[PDB]
């Protein structure tokens, strides 16, 4: 839906809530130009925060390797 | 610029809940847990029977922000939702509201299958601080997500008293793994 960079825009919301929910909805696209906000999130001060981007950041990876291994097989 | 507490501006997104699109529903819940004005309760609450997982998520999330009493039993339910991140959001919301009639399904909750929610319903029982926690938080401890067992380290460490000092007085020498490492902290920092 190319929303992709209003959350990755999200990722430095002051609302540490919005900044969660921007990692989730980025790991639920699953699009490869989040990789690199969603690492920087990793650091993030909030707790909840840093869950959803290691979250995202596996939901993408799976999709990207499954995504090569489709295409080989 | 920076702006006062707008009544128009929260009436605005409590119509919005109502909105046909689910973009604008969930804004407006997030928009109303920033401004954290009661008059948003009552419709949030009915958002977190939102049809969109991601709404019902907003509203969790906005409602633990606000931190109202009156979401605790609809948040209640939410626990039980069948989305991972609906549930996670309704475990933080709990905590941060702090009412003791969320200890017992928090402790159910640090036996979701998300590791996400595990962590969630850890911290949220490390907040509240009830001492019915202690057991199935040393339990957690057992986790096979080291961060899951971090944040049930983290919570008992929050609850302290007398409960919670016998039980790491006997890991430290009945326990393994990390466990016994986390009894044996305790015992030092304590």
């Amino acid at each position: 839906p190319e929303k992709v960079e209003m959350y990755i825009k999200n990722l430095q919301d002051d609302s540490s809530v919005v900044r969660k929910a921007a990692a989730v909805a980025l790991g639920e696209i699953g699009d490869e130009r989040a990789v690199e906000p969603l690492i920087k999130a990793l650091k993030d001060e909030d707790q909840f925060v840093r869950i959803a981007a290691a979250w995202a950041l596996g939901k993408i990876g799976g999709e990207r390797v499954r995504a090569a291994m489709e295409k080989l097989a | 610029h920076h702006h006062h507490t707008d009544p128009e501006k929260v009436e605005m997104y409590i119509k919005n809940l109502q909105d046909d699109s689910y973009y604008v529903r969930r804004a407006a819940a997030y928009a109303l847990g920033k401004i954290g004005d009661e008059r948003a309760v009552e419709p949030l609450i009915k958002a977190l029977k939102d049809e969109d997982a991601w709404v019902r998520r907003a509203a969790a999330d906005a409602l633990g922000q606000i931190g109202d009493e009156r979401a605790v039993e609809p948040l209640i339910k939410a626990l039980k939702d069948e989305d991972g991140w609906v549930r996670q959001s309704a475990a933080v919301a709990l905590g941060q509201i702090g009412d003791e009639r969320a200890v017992e399904p928090l402790i159910k909750a640090l036996k979701d299958e998300d590791w996400f929610v595990r962590i969630a319903a850890a911290f949220a029982l490390g907040e509240i601080g009830d001492e019915r926690a202690v057991e199935p938080l040393i339990k957690a401890l057992k986790d096979e997500d080291g961060w899951v067992r971090q944040s049930a380290a983290d919570a008992l460490g929050e609850i302290g008293g007398e409960r919670v000092r016998a039980a790491m007085e006997k890991l430290a020498e009945t326990g393994t793994g990390f466990a016994r490492k986390v009894a044996v902290n305790y015992l030092e920092t304590h």
